[PDB]
């Protein structure tokens, strides 16, 4: 996991987020992933 | 057909600047559509037409 950081670094730097193409931020992001109780969804559905 | 030279559906003379207002608002927002289209990729596609 090395290229990765390489990437979001080329997006941070030069993507110009303006107006018209925005992202959802992060905290938004991982706050949805987890009031879905994702992680445990993912648990129940791999041991059953 | 907008037959050019026949005196009713020929090409709309007389426009002012609302109109083209108008054009302009819309079709920065129809073309954009919900992030489908670049600004810049409107822009050159509306020079070349
Ligand atoms: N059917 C559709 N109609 C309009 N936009 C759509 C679409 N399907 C996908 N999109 C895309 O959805 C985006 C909305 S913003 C994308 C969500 C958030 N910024 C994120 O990155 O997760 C637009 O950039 C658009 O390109």
């Amino acid at each position: 996991d090395i290229l990765g950081d390489f990437f979001e670094s080329i997006i941070r730097d030069g993507f110009k987020q303006t107006k018209g193409q925005f992202f959802t931020p992060t905290p938004i992001v991982k706050f949805i992933l987890y009031a879905l109780q994702l992680d445990k969804l993912a648990i129940d559905r791999l041991n059953n | 057909p907008l037959i050019k030279g026949h005196e009713k559906y020929d090409l709309r003379v007389r426009i002012d600047r609302e109109e083209i207002e108008g054009l302009g608002r819309n079709l920065h927002n129809v073309l954009w559509g919900g992030g489908g289209t670049n600004d810049s990729e409107i822009f050159y596609s509306l020079v070349n037409i």
